């Protein structure tokens, strides 16, 4: 039990990591295709001066 | 009572490795869908 409980606990820990993970990534994700869409407007944008 | 104990303590083994089992799952099906994002990263940088 006492092992069992150790690595419970470890699991538990790393399973909190990776929901974080998940939060800052998707926060990364808006941020990037905010970008994403900018940059590709003011591609065409180009498109249409060239 | 003795015996009573026993039994308890290999229900609260039991119990623990449920748990336990719990938390593995959790932590790999997670890991997956990072794994999933983390190719779509990729896939977005050579996008831009």
């Amino acid at each position: 039990i006492e092992d069992k409980s150790v690595e419970l606990e470890n699991l538990l820990n790393e399973i909190a990591r990776v929901k974080i993970d998940q939060l800052n990534t998707l926060s990364q994700i808006e941020v990037l295709e905010n970008k994403r869409r900018e940059v590709i407007k003011e591609r065409e944008e180009k498109e249409i001066t060239v | 009572y003795a015996e009573e104990k026993y039994r308890k303590n290999e229900k609260e083994k039991k119990e623990l490795e449920k748990e336990i089992r719990t938390q593995k799952e959790n932590l790999f099906k997670h890991t997956q869908e990072l794994f999933k994002h983390r190719e779509r990263e990729a896939n977005l940088y050579g996008e831009i």
